[PDB]
Parts: C-alpha cells; structure tokens; sequence
C-alpha cells in the first residue's frame, strides 16, 4: 500500500469513485518518462555499494569522534558492524525509492516509526544525517544529469525525515 | 430481509436545524441516543442534561452534541474501558461513521493516534474528519450507511458491517457473558483466508 | 479544556461564498442545504484544525472573537 | 495495493537484498512500454458506458430470467444496482491495468463479493457471466487502432483478459 | 413500502413512542378512503389491455421517428417491451391505489429510474406521453373521487419522470 | 406546536420534497374529523367551572390526607392552586381538541412534566385521578365521536402522567 | 478554569520569578484551611435540592407574574428550564467555592449567559433575584454546625457571598 | 473494570449479604499496606523506559531472527509497534498493580490479544518472552531501596510477578 | 465500577499514559481515608437489623396512610418488601463506604431508580425519609471522622432520590 | 492548568453533577500533601543558583564536546541560555510542587517540547543529565515525603524529555 505516482492517482480516483481522467494519465506518463534516469541512478548506486557504505561509516566515526572510544555506542565490534548494516539499509531504501520513483519505500520502511525506535534505542539522528550527507556528496560524483538531482532529492527527503 | 437490516435501511434520516420547535428535538434526542450508544439501554440518570440544553439553545450543532456524547462517560464506560483497542476502533467506526473499518491501516493509525494523543483526540479524528462532514454534516444524526455501497469502500466493508450489526434488536452492550470482545480481529488483517491453529 | 491552554474559546462567523458552492455542486448535496451565513464555536485546543478545515471547504470567514477574555 | 514496481521492491526486501540487474531491466522495460498501458487504460475509461451497455444488453438477452418479474434485476432499483456493479468492476480492472499488478483488483474490489452476493442473494454465476461479457465488449475497444498510433499490444490484451478472468473466477 | 400506515408506524418507531391520536386520525382517513381507491384499482385492472395498447399507440403517434426502422422503437421485440413497460407502470399505479400511498411506485419504478433510463437511452418523454394518455382515458373511465386519487398517482409518476 | 398539518409539513420539508398524496390525504382526514373536535371543545368550555370543581372534589375524596394541615393540600391558597392546575389541564385538553393534534398538550403540560412535578413534590396520581373524574363527567356531556376524541386526549394526558 | 494555586503561579510566571515566601505562606494557609472549605462545598452539594426548592418557592411567591400565562416561566417547559438553570448556577458556584477562584464561574458559565436571556426575552433581574435567594438558602445551610466540628469560617461565608452576588451582577 | 474492593463487593452482592468481617479485615489491611503499593507503582512508572529498553535489548540480542529482513520486527514500523506493545503491556501491568486486581489487564489488553497476534502472524512465544524480560527488568527496579524507607515488600513482588505471568501466559 | 482508584486508572488510561504523580496522590488520599470508612461499614453492618426496623417504623410514622388497607403498605408481604428495600439501601451504602466511592450506589440503586419507582408507583419520599432516619441514627452510632463519611453517603443517596 | 483540584472540577463537570464523596476525598488527599510540597518548594527555591550552576557544569563534564568551539555549547550567550533553561526547569518544578500537580510543568515545558527541541536542535540528553544532577542533590537537600515529591516531579520531567 506504498506511495507512488501510480498509487496516488489510483487512490485519488478510487476515493472519489471515478475513473482515471486525463490528469492521472498525465501524471502516469510523467512517471514513465521519469523511470529511465531513476532506474539507471538506482543501478549506479547499487553497483557502488561497498565504497558508499564504508565511506559513510567512516564519516560517522570521523565527524563524531567521541562515539569511537569506549563508553559510547560506537565501541564494540558488533556496534560498528551493525552501523554498516544500518547504512546499508538506508542506501537500499534510497535505491528502492529511486526505482519506485516515489517516497513510498522510504516512508513505509524507514521513516514511519523512525523517531520512536531512535529514542528507545538511544540512537542520535545526527549520525545518520551526516552519513546521508556523505552519501549525498558521493552521489554528486557518481551520478550526473537529472539522475543526480533525483538521487539528491530522495536523500534530501530522508535527511529531512531524520531531522 | 435476507440480511437482518431491513428496517434500518427503511428508517428515515433525521435532521435538526436551528428553529426546531419541540418534538423534532425530542425525536432527535431519541434517535441520537439509540444510534450513538449502540442500541444500549441508557438510564435517565446517565442522560446528559447540560449537553441537551446547549443543543436546544443552539450553541452546539448536532455534530458537536455527538462529539460530546462520544466523549461522555457512558460512551467510555461501555465501549472503551471494557474492550480492547480493536473493538473500540470498530465501535467508533460503526457508531460515529456508520460504516465498518475497511482495512488494517485504519486500526494501526487510530491505535497509534490514541496512544500518542489521548481519547479526546481519538474521538475528534472521527467527528472532525471530512467523511463525517460529507455524509452527515453538522445537522444530520448519523445512520448506518454501510449497507448501501459507499464511494470508495472495500469489498469487505459490507460483510464487516453485517458482522457488527447483529439485528435491529441486538446491541453493543458490554453486559454480555463474553464481555464485549472484538469481532473483526482476523477479518481485517486476513480478509479472505481462514486458518485453524 | 482542563488546562490553561484549553480555555479561552473562540467564536467564528462563517460565510459560504461561491468558492464553497462551486465545489459542493461537483461533490453533491447529500447533506441537505442550509443558510449561507452561520456562526461556529471553537476552543483553542482545535482552533487551528477547524480553521484549516473551513478554508479547505471553501468558505470565507468574517471575524473571530475571543469569548473568554 | 501495489503496482509492479512496489511488488518487485517488496520481494527484494523480503529477500533482504538490493534489486538485481534482471529486475531492474524488467522494470525499465515496463516503464518504456508503459505508454501503451496508458493507451489501454484510456481506451477502457473513454468507453466505459458503451462497455456496460453492451454487456448488460447481451446478459439480459442471454438471461431474460433476471429482468423478468420476480427475478433479481427486476424491481427497477436492483437493475441500477447491477449497472453500478458493472461500473465498479470495470473501474477496478482499469485500475489494475494501469498499475500493472492485480493487487487493487483482488484487494479493494473482490475479496468479499462472493459472500456479499451470497448474502444479498444475487446469483454469482450470472455476475461472472456479466464480467466476462464486459471482457469481450472491452477487447473490441482495446484493440481499436482508430486515432491511435499503430503498434503491437498483445501483452496488454493478455493482461486485460487475465484481470477480467480473475474477477470472474473470484466472483463466480 | 411507504403507505399511510407504514409511514405512521415508522415515524412513531423512530421517535420510540406509541401511536397517539394524530397517527390514528391519519389511519382512519386512509381506511375511510380505501373504498374509492380500490374502486379505481378495479376499474384500471378491468380496462388493462385497452389502456396499455392505447398508451403504446399514443406514444407512437407523438413520436413517429421512433417507429422508423433501425431505431430504438422499431422491432416486434421493442413493441412487446414497450407494452411490458406500460403494463408495469399501470400495475404499479393500481398498487399505489390499493396501498393508498406512493409506496410501490417509489419502491419499484422511481427508485433508480433516472440512471437506468440514462444507461439504456430510453427517453422519459415516451413514458410521460404514455402516462398522459392513461390520465386522459382514466378521466373517461373513472368518475368522482376515484378519478382524483388515480390522477394524483399518475401525476406523481409523471413528475418523477419529468 | 404540532398538529396533523404541522406533522405533514415538517416531514415533507425534512424529506426535501413536495406534497404528494399521502400527507394531503392525511390532511383530508384531519379536516374531515375537525368537526367533532369543535363541538367537543365547545361543550368542554361550556362546562369549565363544574368540571374543575368536581375534579378537585374527587381528588380530595381520593386523597383525604392531602387536605390535612401540614400536608401539600392544606390551606386555601393550595386549593386555589388545585383549581388553577385543573383549569390549566382542561384548557390544554380543549386546545388539543381544537388543533385535533396532541401537540398543544405536549408542549404545554408534558414538556418537562417530570422535572416540575418532582421539584415541587406534586404528585402525578392526584392529576391522574382528577383526569379520571373528568373522564367520568365528560361521559355524559358529549355524544358520538366527540366522546372518543375527548377520551383519547384525556388518555394521552394520563399516560403522560403515569 | 483556574484555582488560586494556579492563579498565583500565573502571576509568578508573569513576573518570571519564583513564588515569593509570603506567597507560599498564603498558599499554605489556604491549604491548611482547606478542610473547612471541603465542609463548605459538601454542605453546598448535599443540600442543593432543598436550596433550589426553597429559592423557587420564594421567588415565584414574590413575583406572581412569572407563573401566570404570558409569564416567562409559565409552561412546564420553561419552568423546568428555570429550575435546571438555577441548579446549574448553584453547581458552578460550588465549583468556584471549592476551587477558591472565581475563574471557574466567570470564564465559562457566564460568558453569553447574560445575553442569552435577553435573546430569549428572559427578565434578567428575576435571574438576579433567584441567585440572591439561592445565596440566602446556601448561607442558611452553611451556618449549620450539626455533624461538623465547630469553628470559625467567616472567610468562607464572605467568599461564598461574593461568589453568589458576583454571579448575580454578571447576570444583573 | 474492578479493584479488589469492588471484587469483594460484587461477590458479596452475588451472595446477597453484607461484607463479612474477614473480608473487611482483608480490605482494611490492603488499604493500610497500600503505600508500599504506591511506591511499587511509582517505581514501575518512573523507570518504564529503562525496563522497556533493557527488555528490547535482551530480546533482540537473544532472538535475532526478528530484526532480520523478512523478520517480524524488521522495519521501523514493526519495531515501533513492538516497543509500543511492550509499553502498553507494562502500563496495564502497573495499572493492575495499583488496583490490586488484574481485571483491567485481562479486560483491556488481553481479551483479544492472542487472536490479534496470531492473525498478524506475530510469534506469540517471542511476545511472552518479551513480557518475561520486562518482568525481570522491572523486578530489578522494584527491589531497589534508594529514595524510599526500607521495608518488606515480598508480597508486592509476588503480585507483580503474577501480573506479568498473567500477561505472558494469556498471550502465548 | 467508579471509585477513587478506578477513576484514577480510567482517567490515566483514556489519555493513554502511565500513572503520574497526581493519580498517586489521590490514591494515597483514598488509601489513608479507607480506615474510617471501614469501621463505619463495621458499625452499620453490626446494627443492620435495628437500623432497618427503625427506618420501617419511621416510614410508617411519617406516612400514616400507607399502612391503611387498600394501599401499598397494607399486607405483610408489602411490609416485608419495605424491610427488604431498606436493607438493600443500607447494604449498598456500606458497600460504597468500603469502596471509598459512590460506585456501588450509582450501579445497583441510582442507575434506573426513577423508571422503576414510577412503574410500581413507589414514592421516592418514602425512602428519602427512611434514609433520613438512618442518617439520624448514625448520628449516635458513629462519631468523629467516620461519621462524616457515612453521612456523606447517606445524603448522596437521599439527593439521588430527590 | 491541570491540578488535582482542577481535574476534580473537570471530572465532576463532564457529568454535569455536584462533587460527590470521591471528588472531596481526592481534594483532601491533595491538601494532606500540600504542606510537604510547600516545604520542598521552599527548600529547593532557596538553592536555585547553586543548583543551576552545578547542573550546567554537570552537563559540561558529562558532555565534554559541548564546550569547545564548533558547536552549540561554546559561547557566553549560549551558556547564559543554558543557565536560563535550567532556571526555567527548576522554576516550573517549583510551580508543580506548589500546585501539587504536573499542570504547570506539562503545559509550559512538556507541551511542544519535542518540536521545540528539534527545531532549535537542542539535544534533550543535556536536560536529562541536568535533571539527574538535580535529582542527586535533592536526594540530600530534602528528606522524607518532600524528598519523594521532588524526586517524582523531576523524574516526570525527565520522562517527558525522554
Ligand atoms: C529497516 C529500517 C531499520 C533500521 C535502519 C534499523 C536500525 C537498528 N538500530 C538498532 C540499534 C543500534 N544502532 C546502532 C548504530 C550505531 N552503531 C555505531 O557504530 C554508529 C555510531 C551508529 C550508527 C551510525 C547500534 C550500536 C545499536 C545497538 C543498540 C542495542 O544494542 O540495542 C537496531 C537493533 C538491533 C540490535 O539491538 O542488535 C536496529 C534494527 N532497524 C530497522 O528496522
Ligand atoms: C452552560 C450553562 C447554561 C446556562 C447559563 C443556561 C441558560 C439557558 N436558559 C435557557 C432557556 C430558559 N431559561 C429560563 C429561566 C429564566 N427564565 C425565568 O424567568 C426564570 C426566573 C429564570 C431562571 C433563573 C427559562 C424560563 C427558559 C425558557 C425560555 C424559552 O424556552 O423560550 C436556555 C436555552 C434553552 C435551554 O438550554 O434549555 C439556556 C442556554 N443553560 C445552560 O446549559
Ligand atoms: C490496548 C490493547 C491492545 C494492544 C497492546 C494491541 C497490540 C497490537 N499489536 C499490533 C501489531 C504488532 N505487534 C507487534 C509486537 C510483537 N511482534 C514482535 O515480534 C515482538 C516479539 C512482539 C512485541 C514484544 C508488532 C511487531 C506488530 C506489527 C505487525 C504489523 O504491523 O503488521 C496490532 C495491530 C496493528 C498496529 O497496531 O499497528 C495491535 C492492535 N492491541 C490491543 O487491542
Ligand atoms: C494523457 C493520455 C495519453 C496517453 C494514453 C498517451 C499514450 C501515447 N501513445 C503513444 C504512441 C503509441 N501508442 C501505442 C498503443 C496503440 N498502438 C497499438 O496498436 C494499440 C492499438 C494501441 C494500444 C492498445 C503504441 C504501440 C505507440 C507507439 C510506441 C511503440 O512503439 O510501442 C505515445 C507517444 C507519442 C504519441 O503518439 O502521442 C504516447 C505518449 N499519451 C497521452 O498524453
Ligand atoms: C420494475 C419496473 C420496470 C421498468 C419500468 C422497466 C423499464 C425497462 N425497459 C427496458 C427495455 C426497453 N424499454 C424500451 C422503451 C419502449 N420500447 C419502445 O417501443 C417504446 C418507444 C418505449 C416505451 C414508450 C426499449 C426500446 C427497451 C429495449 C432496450 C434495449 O434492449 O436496447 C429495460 C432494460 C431491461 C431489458 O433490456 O429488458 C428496463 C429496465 N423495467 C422494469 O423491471
Ligand atoms: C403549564 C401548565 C401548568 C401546570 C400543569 C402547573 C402545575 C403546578 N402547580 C404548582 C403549585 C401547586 N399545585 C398544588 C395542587 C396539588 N396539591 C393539592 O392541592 C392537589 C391534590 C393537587 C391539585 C389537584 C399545590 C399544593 C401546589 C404548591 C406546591 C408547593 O409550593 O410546594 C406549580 C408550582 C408553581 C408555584 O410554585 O406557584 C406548578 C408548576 N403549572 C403550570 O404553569
Ligand atoms: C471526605 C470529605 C471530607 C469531609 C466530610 C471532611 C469533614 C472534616 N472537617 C474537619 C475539621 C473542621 N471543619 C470545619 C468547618 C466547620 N466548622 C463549623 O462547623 C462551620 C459551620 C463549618 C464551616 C462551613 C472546621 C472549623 C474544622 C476544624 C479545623 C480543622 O480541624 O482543620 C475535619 C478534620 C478533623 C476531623 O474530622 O477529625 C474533617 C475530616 N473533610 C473532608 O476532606
Ligand atoms: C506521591 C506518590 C507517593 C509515594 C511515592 C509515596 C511513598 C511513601 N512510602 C512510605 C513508607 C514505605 N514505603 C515502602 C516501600 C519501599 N520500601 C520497601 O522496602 C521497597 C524498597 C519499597 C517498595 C517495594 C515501605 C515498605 C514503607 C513503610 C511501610 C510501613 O511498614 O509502615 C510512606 C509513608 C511515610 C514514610 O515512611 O515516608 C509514603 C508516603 N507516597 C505517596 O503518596
Ligand atoms: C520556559 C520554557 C522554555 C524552555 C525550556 C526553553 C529552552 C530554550 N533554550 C533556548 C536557547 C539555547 N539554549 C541553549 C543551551 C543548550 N545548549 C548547550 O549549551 C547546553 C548543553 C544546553 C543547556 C542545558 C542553546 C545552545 C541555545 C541556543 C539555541 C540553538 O542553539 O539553536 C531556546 C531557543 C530560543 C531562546 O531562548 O533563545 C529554547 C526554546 N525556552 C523556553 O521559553
């Protein structure tokens, strides 16, 4: 029941109990011409997995040096391993949102209930915000054209959600 | 007639505008107390006289009076305090909106909204919604509108309202030997399938 | 209303100028018609969402008055 | 509900892995050929009253038993209910056509129509017959190359037929 | 349905009260007038075929193009189906005469009339002329108050169509 | 208030539709039966003082302890209030006759009867058997259907009391 | 609504400084005398119907015009409205008494209450007279020392008199 | 919704008799030693985030399959629902502890919880394990003696354990 | 039902939150107040029969006519019913004392009191003055703190009747 | 605001009825905790400056990173804001103590706390640390019930922050 241009138009038509007029078809055509840059951006972002996730982890460590040493969340091998896992999750859902060409996957799979989990596990949103900032900086170099704009659009949506 | 609800559909819609004289008001009160409290018996002690006075003066519309009744102690003591949250959501839908819940998303959203903002916000989400104002508006007493096809409804909504209805005589007491348990716990999250543990 | 914020209720006078009727003609009067001008009461607890709802509907308001002080 | 993209995303998420090259290629192909899907949905929406009229005419000629007094669609109100049901089912098939996935169809539209029609007493078999009549009356409009660029749309015809058949088989 | 008795019972039930004197007065008037309405019903049932055939012919006379080939009215089936529709309408007029209220008319004919006519391209004007002819002929058939009650019901159906 | 015409018009405006046969038909019944109402009310107004005095006397015979000093009915002012209350009930019964609807009786006596009868510790049974005496004495004053109209209205008042 | 505790906190937060020592002394004194206030409000609650009945008797016996036809409290409906309004006024006065703050009475029960009666044509001076009679009966029932330990509560009597006469003035 | 007093009253009413001497003594003893109950309830309320977080940590370290992709507490939405369920159950356990009776628990949080969890596919065994972990993490807090006067509260510990066990055994 | 603890829990639960300070303070106030209520319940329970007999005799004194043949009070069965009713009120007053809340009264007596008093013509003043007798009799039975509680409940029931 | 007294008024108001025994018992339970609350208010009002400065220093020591430039804590005006924030929290805790309810605390700090903290990017853990500090020395500045009341109010503020 995710959110997508196709889903938006279907839901608006259904709620009003009518067919899809010319406006919904305009929107769907726009999405279908979206989907070539979106999918190739998702492909470029998927092919470049390990560099992105490792760089984001090390950005979390460098920008937040006090997390590194004992007595904090960042100490303990499993902690940074599972940090890498978390950044992998975030990158994966960015790719899902590029493929869907909507914020449906991000919202449903990360953003919904994000704050409660962050609170009840004592995780600072700032770590993830600046990690996404690093990933944004890298996609400023892996991608070009309107693909860069759309990948940055979804990363900005995720950052705004974290903030 | 093969459905139980022959008489409910035939039941007239009731409206209460500002210059209502006497018996329009008296009929409106009986219709409100019969529908909102789920055909449960409401003793003369529990009847809120001050809300009725406000309605008679016209300070609050019929919708505002419905909202106050939903926030009253009778509504709580019957539907909220004695039932799980699923049953509370179903009763809220059936009474305040006249329709059964359409999917599990409604239960999730309303349970989160209650847990985060309280019973008053939970109830206000129903009355202040655009759906209530579309179907009923300020001056129309709510009625069981799920028996006809409602624009945008799910295929299962009619069946769920049939499960909730239980005849013109039957009511949503909480005085049952069961204790007002929920009816649609498995129908909402698993609509079509049936399972045996 | 139990708290200090809850009190200080507000009174709103609402007019139903054409921007509301043009929408409700397309939606349909499945709620019987009424007079155009009417006055609504609102507490502070729901003052913003009520105003948002009225502006979404398409009505134009005249005045808002603080009943309590 | 899902479109095809969301379904592929959900499966990739359950497997816990990124979207493969193969799935990306299938979705890219779907996007490139989505224009014909828009045309098919436009054909369904522009000719809805005609499709319903043909289906109802052929159904009540095929089955005089319904319109006949005492029958189901007799009392001049149940007839309007029948036409509205044709409207709803065609609408949901058009939605499933635009989406590319039958999720809207079998979720919003036809989970309980079996038991709804058993409760209301309507003969579900005649409803399924009416749905496949809608299918036949809709294929002629879907194939219509009038005022539309000529191409190949066999896959879309198959998809629309499968959705109509799914609806008929579920309601039947 | 919606008779006098049934409307009385429903409005009393909605208010959750017994039937006080006003509803019984309405019921008494209805029972007093049952005789003229039943007389009109028996007169219409006696002159059934003549009324149906005259109505169909009047429709054709005022709508000549409807008789043209390759068009909606042309065809033995469509003639028979015209006769069937006017028979339905007259049946329900007699039903409303008997029930002393527009119950059966509203239940069967009028409920959903507009959109089913739209979905079949049946001009309401055809049935309006048929009902006008039936009104004219029942002016001849019925004298006195049975005339008035009948004309009330035919005019109600005409208003519903128009 | 609420007469038959009032109920007709109120329901019609509520349904958002014109005056069809049913409510005009009930209005006919009301107009037809409006005569026994008029002579019943005229006879009741002829016999105001005798009816009220007999009613209060019947009350005192039924509830002798009320007249005793230290009770509600002791004193001259209290007995004057008895006469005034019985006059009020009679006037509203004649009003309901003339209107040929229960309405005036409801909105003048019944509307908030329990609250007032409880705050002032007035007893319903006093008025119930006062109205029973009024029944008994009207059994001879009226004839024909004026009797049944008067008796239905007095019955409405009594059922409201009890 | 406010009580004297929240009222004092309101001034304290207006200045922004903590509650002063004398302020705490006053509030502690108010709390210590609180049990006498609870007895006062319990005497007001317990004997409310007697107060209402006596006040209605005296008020109507004083002004025969209200009872008579044409009078504003003539029919059973309007008489019951009179009695209900009187008990509501007494209830809100007892609310204010227990709270020790007039805000409960002033800010919600008396906003449009004065103008509502003028809209209904109700003689507001009769409402004021009813309020004063209610005050007299309330004082009679408060002075009673049966079932309660004796003591000095002249402050309570004066405060209740201020509450009643201020409600009357808001009506007057 | 009941407490121990209303349970005794209702049972006496079903018998039809005044409350027996022994029952009065039990209720009076419950009231006398109820300040320990207030301390325990305040301990549960005050430390609730600590109990919930510790239980979540031990559960998800213990049961890894939940937080895996395709696991039942995998996305943020399901994880938030998990933590919210833990919080609600702890809230109603503290309610029952203050009331001295498990009626509110079995009446608001457990009359339809096993069926709900099964119809959602959630592992009820893991939910019961979560409830036991909250039980342990909450006993660690109740047995704390800081900020309070030292005393004996073994009965309160046993009662809170029985409430947690009621939840855990009526969920699993 | 509705007691201090129950009202605290219900209020803290409708809002969907843990029990904060104010709830605990109200709970503490009730717990410490429970003692006087408990010996008040002991006192009324011990003096059950004497209180019931005295209330019945106060009834038959203030309302002498009720014992006459032909009315409610005449007949040993009706005297037994009066004693049973007084026992019911007294028992629920002790219940509400033990619960330290007006719950049991508002459930088993006050809820639906007026309807059932009206159906059987039972006069509320009967039980009002019987409760007045019990109110006076706990003037000597209970002294000091618990007397205030017992008087509070007796008078709450009286106010409910009137 | 929301106090024990104001909550009593609201809950007796919503039913539109006089305060029964339960409301008065809750009020009495408030009053019997009023004097330890005033003692605590005095005792932690006379130590405002030391407590606020120490809380700011405790935040600095537990969070060294909020001292050096490149972040929020660095700056004279920022540290003045720190001290003013701590004073605000302490003053509202005094207010809640005096009112014997979380009302002032709720509607001043808690209402809109998360949005304010996010929009200005003020980490709450700063304030949890400071309130834990205040907890620590109110453990010794206050003893007995006043100590408990403090502990409870500061903890409720913490849980609001967390
Ligand atoms: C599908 C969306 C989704 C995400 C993204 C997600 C993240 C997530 N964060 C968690 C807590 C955690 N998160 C972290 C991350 C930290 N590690 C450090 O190196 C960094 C400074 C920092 C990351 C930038 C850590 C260490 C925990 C452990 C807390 C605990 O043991 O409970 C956990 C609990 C797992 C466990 O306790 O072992 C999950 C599942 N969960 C989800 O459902
Ligand atoms: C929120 C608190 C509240 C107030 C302040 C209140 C006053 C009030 N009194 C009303 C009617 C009335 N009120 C009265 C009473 C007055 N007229 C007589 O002169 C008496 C001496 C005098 C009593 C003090 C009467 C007679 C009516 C009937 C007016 C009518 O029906 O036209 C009405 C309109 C209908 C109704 O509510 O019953 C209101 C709002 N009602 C409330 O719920
Ligand atoms: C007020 C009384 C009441 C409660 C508390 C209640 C719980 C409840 N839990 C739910 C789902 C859930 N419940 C859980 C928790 C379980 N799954 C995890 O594995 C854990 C082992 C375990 C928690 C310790 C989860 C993860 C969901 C999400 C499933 C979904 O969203 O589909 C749902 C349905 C969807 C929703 O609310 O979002 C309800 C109604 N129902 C009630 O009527
Ligand atoms: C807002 C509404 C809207 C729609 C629906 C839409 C569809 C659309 N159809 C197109 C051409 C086309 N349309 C079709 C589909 C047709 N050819 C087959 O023979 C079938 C008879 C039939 C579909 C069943 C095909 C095949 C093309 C050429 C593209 C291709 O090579 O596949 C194009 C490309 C440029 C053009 O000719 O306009 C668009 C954008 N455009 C819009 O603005
Ligand atoms: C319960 C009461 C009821 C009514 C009133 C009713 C009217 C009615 N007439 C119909 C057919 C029809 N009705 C007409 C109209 C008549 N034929 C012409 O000769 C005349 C010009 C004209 C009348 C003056 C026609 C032409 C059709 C055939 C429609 C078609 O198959 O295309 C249909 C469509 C069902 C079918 O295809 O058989 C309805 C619903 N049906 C009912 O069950
Ligand atoms: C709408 C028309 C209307 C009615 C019906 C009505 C009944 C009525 N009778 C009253 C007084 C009374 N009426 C009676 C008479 C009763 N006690 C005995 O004498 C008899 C058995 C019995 C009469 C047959 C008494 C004793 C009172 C004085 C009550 C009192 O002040 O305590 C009062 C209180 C007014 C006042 O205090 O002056 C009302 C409202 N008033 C109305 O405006
Ligand atoms: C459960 C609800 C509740 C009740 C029923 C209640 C009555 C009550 N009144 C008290 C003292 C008192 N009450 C009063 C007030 C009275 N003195 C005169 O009779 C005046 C006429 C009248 C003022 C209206 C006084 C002066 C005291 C003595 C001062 C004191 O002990 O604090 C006390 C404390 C001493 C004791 O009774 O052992 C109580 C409990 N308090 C409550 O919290
Ligand atoms: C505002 C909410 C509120 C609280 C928090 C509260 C606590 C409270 N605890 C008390 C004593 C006590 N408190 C406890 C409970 C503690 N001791 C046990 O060892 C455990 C460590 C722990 C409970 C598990 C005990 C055992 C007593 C002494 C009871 C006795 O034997 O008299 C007392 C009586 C006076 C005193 O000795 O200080 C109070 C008022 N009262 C309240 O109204
Ligand atoms: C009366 C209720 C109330 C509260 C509670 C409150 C807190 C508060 N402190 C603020 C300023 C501030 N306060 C701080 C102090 C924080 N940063 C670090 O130094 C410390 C670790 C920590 C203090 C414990 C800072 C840095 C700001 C500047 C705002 C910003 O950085 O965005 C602001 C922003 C506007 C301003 O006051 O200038 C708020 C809302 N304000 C209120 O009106």
């Amino acid at each position: 029941m995710s959110r997508t241009v196709i889903t938006e138009v279907i839901a608006t038509a259904d709620s009003q109990g009518r067919f899809l007029n010319s406006t919904e078809l305009q929107a769907a055509f726009g999405r279908f011409e979206r989907a070539v840059p979106a999918i190739e951006a998702a492909r470029a972002l998927t092919k470049n997995q390990d560099a992105l996730v490792k760089g984001a982890v090390q950005a979390v460590f460098k920008k937040f040096p006090y997390v590194t040493q004992p007595g904090e969340k960042g100490y303990g091998d499993s902690n940074q391993a599972k940090c890498a896992r978390d950044i992998g999750y975030y990158l994966r859902f960015i790719t899902y949102s590029l493929v869907a060409s909507g914020t449906g996957p991000l919202d449903d799979y990360v953003i919904a209930g994000l704050r409660e989990v962050n609170r009840a596990f004592n995780l600072n949103p700032l770590w993830y915000i600046e990690a996404l900032n690093y990933i944004k900086g890298e996609t400023g170099k892996l991608l070009s054209g309107q693909s860069k704009t759309e990948a940055l659009l979804y990363i900005d949506h995720a950052i705004n959600a974290l903030s | 007639e093969r459905i139980r609800a022959l008489g409910t559909i035939e039941a007239p819609r009731v409206t209460l505008r500002a210059p209502f004289t006497d018996e329009q008001f008296q009929g409106a009160l009986y219709a409100i107390y019969r529908h909102i409290f789920g055909n449960t018996y409401v003793m003369e002690s529990e009847r809120p006289t001050t809300a009725e006075s406000q309605l008679k003066d016209g300070r609050i519309t019929v919708r505002g009076f419905i909202k106050l009744l939903a926030k009253s102690e009778v509504y709580r003591s019957r539907f909220f305090q004695k039932t799980s949250q699923n049953r509370f959501i179903e009763l809220n839908h059936k009474l305040l909106l006249g329709r059964a819940p359409y999917d599990q998303a409604e239960i999730s959203a309303h349970l989160d909204l209650w847990n985060t903002q309280g019973y008053d916000a939970e109830i206000d989400s129903y009355v202040e919604s655009e759906e209530y104002l579309e179907n009923f508006g300020e001056d129309v007493i709510p009625y069981f509108r799920g028996f006809k096809y409602q624009t945008g409804q799910s295929a299962q909504g009619f069946n769920r309202l049939l499960d909730l209805y239980g005849g013109w005589a039957g009511s949503d007491t909480d005085r049952n030997q069961s204790g007002q348990v929920a009816r649609l716990t498995n129908s909402l999250v698993r609509p079509g399938q049936v399972v045996e543990p | 209303a139990i708290t200090t914020q809850g009190k200080r209720i507000y009174k709103i006078t609402v007019s139903e100028a054409g921007a509301y009727a043009t929408n409700k003609h397309r939606t349909g009067y499945r709620a019987p018609i009424r007079q155009s001008n009417y006055t609504l009461t609102v507490p502070y607890d729901r003052f913003l969402p009520e105003m948002i709802r009225l502006h979404q509907s398409g009505a134009k308001i005249v005045n808002v008055t603080s009943v309590i002080s | 509900m899902n479109d095809v993209f969301t379904r592929a995303i959900a499966q990739a998420d359950l497997k816990g892995s990124f979207l493969l090259e193969s799935d990306l290629d299938k979705l890219a192909s779907f996007a490139k050929e989505g224009v014909k899907r828009l045309d098919a949905v436009a054909a369904l929406t522009n000719n809805a009253p005609a499709i319903i009229s043909d289906a109802a005419h052929k159904l009540f000629a095929e089955q005089q038993e319904l319109i006949q007094p005492g029958g189901n669609a007799y009392p001049h109100r149940r007839m309007a209910a029948c036409l509205r049901d044709m409207e709803i089912i065609l609408r949901y098939v058009s939605y499933a056509l635009l989406a590319g996935d039958a999720s809207v169809l079998d979720d919003r539209c036809l989970n309980g129509l079996r038991e709804t029609y058993n409760a209301l007493g309507t003969p579900t078999q005649s409803v399924a017959r009416a749905v496949q009549l809608m299918k036949d009356a809709a294929m002629v409009h879907l194939k219509s190359t009038a005022n539309v660029t000529v191409g190949d749309c066999s896959s879309l015809y198959s998809e629309a037929a499968t959705y109509f058949d799914k609806a008929a088989a579920s309601i039947a």
